[PDB]
């Protein structure tokens, strides 16, 4: 019977399994 | 109620609504006090699911004509075990829980869904 | 029944008693953290005008200062708490870090996620996701290494972006980001605390309009980018440490205003099956011996 | 008893009363089987949709203490 279950088991198979902020640098330097 | 009478799909949608809202009712104790922060997401779905599918079993029967001043409404059964069924599924989770209070039919039920 | 609402009413006393004690603790707790934190200003502003002063004369060049030509990738950060009870803290949380997901879908590029916390970690385990990496057991008490390590790792996967093209990741060997972001909540009252979601990777210029550098002035710009990016960084937890503690609180005061109410109700209850048994007793005893 | 032998009821509580406000009328309880006959024409088309505005404000005030 244990023999049977395995091999049965071996054939089964399973079918189951904007709002953004942003960090910047200010520069004292006038605009180029 | 039973499938040698009735179709198995309707007997299993049956089942599955009982099962869900055994299982919040169960959640209740726990729910009361603390909330639903201490509770998994494993069952936030589930709580979320009983509460909608138990807001959508309220209907406008035509007998509150003369109280809420609006007409009633008629379904066929196939209708309702397919948005049933749609609603099990769990498609509907983002729909706002305000629009299923009172309505007649899924169709009336993306209008006001979408309307709001 | 009598036995049961007796256990109830123990059960609710014990639990009123607890909680009380946890809010107390809380609320004790809140004022070192909010000492705590604020120890920090005074290495940030030198440190800022530092950067300022040194980069006013120096040449504008950088790869944290130029950007990737092309939208490969972004890179994102979530911050979370290492304890329960907190509350809709980690709703909130989860909800910004999804709602940045879906602004970022628009552009269709795929993302890529770095989570602190246990309780996020294991949100997002259960969920199908990749998560490159975690770190946990710190957000109670954090410190500056952690911090300096964190950054240090970002800012070398923002560099192993040098030459990535399509699925070739060029000389670097490894395919790199292109993008950076940052979530938390900030401190905005006592009783107010919502969360903020920012973009801090690629640094930008602004003109506000209109020294000796012994050193070669480059390589000092090089070495002090990285020292203002784990400044930040570390500022970041101070700051979610304490709104985690004072989104706790509430929780606990109003778990104990409700407990009161099911006493009450539970007291009223038993009142009422005691009155009814005794006078049904009562009844029966003096039918049964006047009929004889 | 009483409530089944009548049609129509009017509630008052405690709580109301000793909160400050007099007239301790409940918005969710007080329910009268009366039809629309009763009011005014002109009644009826001023006033409309109150007692569920109440009501829903009775549910939203629970939450004053979340402004988020």
């Amino acid at each position: 019977l244990v023999s049977v279950i395995n091999e049965f088991k071996k054939g089964f198979q399973a079918s189951d399994g904007e709002d953004l902020e942003k960090e910047s640098v200010k520069v004292r330097k006038p605009a180029p | 109620l039973d499938p040698a009478i009735v179709g198995d799909e309707h007997y299993r949608v049956a089942q599955e609504v009982i099962r869900i809202l055994q299982r919040y009712k169960d959640l209740q104790d726990i729910i009361a006090i603390l909330g639903i922060d201490e509770l998994s997401e494993e069952d936030k779905q589930l709580v979320n699911r009983a509460r909608r599918i138990e807001r959508f079993l309220s209907q406008n029967m035509m007998a509150a004509e003369q109280f809420t001043g609006q007409p009633g409404s008629t379904v066929p059964l196939k209708e309702t075990i397919e948005a049933f069924d749609k609603l099990t599924k769990g498609e509907f989770d983002h729909l706002p829980e305000q629009a299923f209070f009172l309505i007649g039919g899924l169709d009336d039920l993306a209008k006001k869904a979408e309307s709001l | 029944t009598l036995r049961e609402l007796r256990g109830r009413i123990r059960s609710a006393g014990s639990i009123k008693k607890i909680t009380k004690a946890q809010e107390l603790i809380a609320t004790s707790r809140i004022a070192k953290a909010q000492a705590r934190v604020e120890a920090a200003r005074p290495y940030a502003a030198e440190i800022t005008n530092m950067l300022t002063e040194l980069a006013g004369a120096s040449a504008l060049d950088h790869p944290l200062l130029v950007e990737r030509k092309q939208p490969k990738r972004a890179g994102v950060l979530v911050v979370s708490s290492d304890r329960g009870l907190c509350g809709a803290y980690n709703a909130n949380v989860l909800r910004r870090a999804e709602e940045l997901f879906s602004l970022l879908r628009d552009e269709g590029k795929d993302p890529v996620l770095y989570v602190v916390g246990r309780k996020a970690l294991g949100y997002f385990s259960f969920r199908q996701r990749t998560v490159v990496e975690s770190w946990t057991g710190f957000s109670e008490r954090p410190t500056y290494e952690n911090a300096r390590e964190i950054a240090d790792t970002l800012v070398n996967a923002f560099m192993a972006g040098a030459d990535d093209e399509g699925d070739d990741a060029g000389a670097d060997g490894i395919l790199g980001v292109d993008e950076l972001h940052i979530v938390f909540t900030e401190f905005r009252s006592m009783l107010s605390q919502t969360a903020v979601a920012r973009r801090a990777a690629p640094m930008e210029v602004e003109y506000v309009g209109e020294y000796s550098f012994e050193p070669d002035p480059e390589t000092l710009f090089d070495a002090l980018l990285p020292r203002y990016i784990a400044t930040r960084v570390y500022a970041a937890l101070l700051e979610a440490a304490a709104s985690e503690s004072a989104s706790r609180r509430r929780a606990m005061k109003s778990a104990t205003d409700n407990a009161d109410d099911l006493i009450k109700a539970l007291t009223l209850a038993a009142n009422r099956e005691r009155q009814a048994q005794i006078t049904q007793e009562i009844s029966e005893i003096v039918g049964g011996a006047n009929a004889l | 008893n009483v409530i089944s032998i009548t049609d129509g009821q009017c509630f008052l509580e405690s709580d109301l009363f000793n909160q400050g406000v007099r007239p301790a009328i409940n918005v969710g309880v007080s329910v009268s089987r009366v039809g629309g006959a009763a009011q005014i024409k002109a009644m009826k088309e001023v006033a409309g949709s109150l007692r569920l505005d109440l009501s829903q404000y009775r549910e939203l005030e629970a939450f004053a203490a979340f402004a988020s």
